[PDB]
């Protein structure tokens, strides 16, 4: 129902 | 009418006194329907809309699993952020994230939207074509390359366009009675002296669903949105919204203010009037 | 570091009439950073039994809450919302006004 990321 | 929905993700960062703060929310427009808080006992997504609590163990299972991966994720950017921006070990930071998918009238996929900030500012975010990155400083940028050498765009493209769009229409029809509703605005004027001279003029709009609305004030029929004091929309706690427009005006003069109100719920806009 | 000031507003959930069971609301918006303190007091006195909303945000960032309790509206008693913040340099009170 969420999202598969960091920056 | 039209659709949204969003999840709204805050991680702030407590040095010294443990892991990070981090709070989860989902909302299909403006109902809120599940959350997250990293202190609370239960460590599970919950559910905060009676139409969500029909979902079966899997999701619940899988929302809670997915958002520990959402946490995580955040826990790592604070400290690349700390990095990034040569902050010291002291101060508290927060990381925001935004994302989700809004549908038309008949449902159908209008526009997808993914951003991130960093201590209250724009960060980084999903341009509309859901290919191509916004990085809003030199911190950004090293994001965006990073981004872009892993197709992040590519994988956020294929859920907001498909799983956003499908648990959206799920959603909706689930919970048709609160969410495909509009409450109009039950609507009046206050009027109370503020000495023998001056009046307070406020503009009420109650009870109403969705929490969009315009309240403005007209002299003669010309905007005074300068003289307007115009609180924030206020949720009435029960599902409905609230909100007010104040003008102070010279005694005498009532009967030139209008209070002009429009919102989705009303067949027409009204006009409210003092004669 | 951005800052943004709590807007406060104390309100009741239906028209306000003395001796009909109702919900005291206050609703703190538009803030940076999270961190603040909320609390309704009734003549004074900070009420125990206060529940809050899940912390959200609006698109420009600054995050909101609603914090209440059921309560009875009467003649002398007086509620109010005492809101302190990074942004505040001491507690700031509201307090309910029925007549708005």
């Amino acid at each position: 129902x969420l999202a598969x990321l960091t920056v | 009418g039209s659709h949204s929905m969003r999840y709204f993700f805050t991680s702030v960062s407590r040095p010294g006194r443990g892991e990070p703060r981090f709070i989860a929310v989902g909302y299909v427009d403006d109902t809120q329907f599940v959350r997250f808080d990293s202190d609370a006992a239960s460590q599970r997504m919950e559910p905060r809309a009676p139409w969500i609590e029909q979902e079966g163990p899997e999701y619940w299972d899988g929302e809670t699993r997915k958002v520990k991966a959402h946490s995580q994720t955040h826990r790592v950017d604070l400290g690349t952020l700390r990095g990034y921006y040569n902050q010291s070990e002291a101060g508290s930071h927060t990381v925001q994230r935004m994302y989700g998918c809004d549908v038309g009238s008949d449902w159908r996929f209008l526009r997808g939207y993914h951003q991130y900030a960093y201590d209250g500012k724009d960060y980084i975010a999903l341009k509309e074509d859901l290919r191509s990155w916004t990085a809003a400083d030199m911190a950004a940028q090293t994001t965006k390359h990073k981004w872009e050498a892993a197709h992040v765009a590519e994988q956020l493209r294929a859920y907001l366009e498909g799983t956003c769009v499908e648990w959206l229409r799920r959603y909706l029809e689930n919970g048709k009675e609160t969410l495909q509703r509009t409450d109009a605005p039950k609507t009046h004027m206050t009027h109370h002296a503020v000495s023998d001279h001056e009046a307070t003029l406020r503009c009420w709009a109650l009870s109403f669903y969705p929490a969009e609305i315009t309240l403005t004030w007209q002299r003669d029929g010309e905007d005074q949105t300068q003289d307007t004091e115009l609180v924030e929309t206020r949720p009435a706690g029960d599902g409905t919204f609230q909100k007010w427009a104040a003008v102070v005006v010279p005694s005498g003069q009532e009967q030139r203010y209008t209070c002009h109100v429009q919102h989705e719920g009303l067949p027409k806009p009204l006009t409210l009037r003092w004669e | 570091m951005i800052q943004r000031t709590p807007k406060i507003q104390v309100y009741s959930r239906h028209p306000a009439e003395n001796g009909k069971s109702n919900f005291l609301n206050c609703y703190v918006s538009g803030f940076h950073p999270s961190d603040i303190e909320v609390d309704l007091l009734k003549n004074g006195e900070r009420i125990e039994k206060v529940e809050h909303s899940d912390l959200s945000f609006s698109k420009d960032w600054s995050f909101y809450l609603l914090y209440y309790t059921e309560f009875t509206p009467t003649e002398k008693d007086e509620y109010a919302c005492r809101v302190n913040h990074v942004t505040l340099s001491q507690p700031k009170i509201v307090k309910w006004d029925r007549d708005m």
